[PDB]
């Protein structure tokens, strides 16, 4: 059974870049999001945190 | 003593009340806050 290590294929909408294993690891670490795209107007937007 | 919050103690030569900054909004000025001064741009914020 390997399931578990291969990306979960969807019929329709956007392909997933992540298996079962890789999301169960992800979700167990804390990283902050560094605001690739908009992250100058959401510091404003959000306030000080 | 300087104090980081507002400071109340203040001569009367700087006695002035220019907060024009609604026109003053996209341009880098110097600020003088109560007491705090130094230069920045101000943005329009919802808080
Ligand atoms: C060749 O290679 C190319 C490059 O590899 C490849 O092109 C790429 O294709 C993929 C897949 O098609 C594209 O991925 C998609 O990107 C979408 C846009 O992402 C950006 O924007 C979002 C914010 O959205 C706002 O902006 C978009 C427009 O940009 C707008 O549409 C939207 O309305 C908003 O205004 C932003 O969040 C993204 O950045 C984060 O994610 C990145 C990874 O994807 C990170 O690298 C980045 O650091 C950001 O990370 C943070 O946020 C995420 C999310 O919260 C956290 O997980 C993370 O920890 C961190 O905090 C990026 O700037 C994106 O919207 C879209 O999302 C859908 O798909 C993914 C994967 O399945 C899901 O996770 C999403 O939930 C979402 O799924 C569902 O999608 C459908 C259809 O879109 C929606 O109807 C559903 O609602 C939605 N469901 C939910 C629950 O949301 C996806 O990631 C990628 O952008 C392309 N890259 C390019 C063009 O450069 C190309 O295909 C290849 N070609 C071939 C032939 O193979
Ligand atoms: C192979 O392993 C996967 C998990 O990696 C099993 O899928 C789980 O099946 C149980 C029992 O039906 C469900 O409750 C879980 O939600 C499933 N987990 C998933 C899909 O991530 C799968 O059943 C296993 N295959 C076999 C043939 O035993
Ligand atoms: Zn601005």
């Amino acid at each position: 059974n390997l399931t578990m290590l291969q990306i979960p294929q969807v019929t329709t909408g956007e392909r997933k870049y992540r298996s079962a294993i890789e999301d169960l690891l992800f979700n167990k670490v804390t990283i902050a999001d560094p605001g690739y795209m908009q992250g100058y107007d959401e510091c404003m937007q959000q306030g000080p945190q | 003593q300087y104090g980081t919050d507002t400071n109340s103690v203040c001569p009367m030569q700087a006695l002035r009340n220019d907060t024009s900054i609604e026109d003053k909004l996209d341009v880098c000025v110097e600020y003088s806050l109560h007491g705090i001064t130094g230069r920045g741009v101000f943005h329009n914020c919802t808080s």
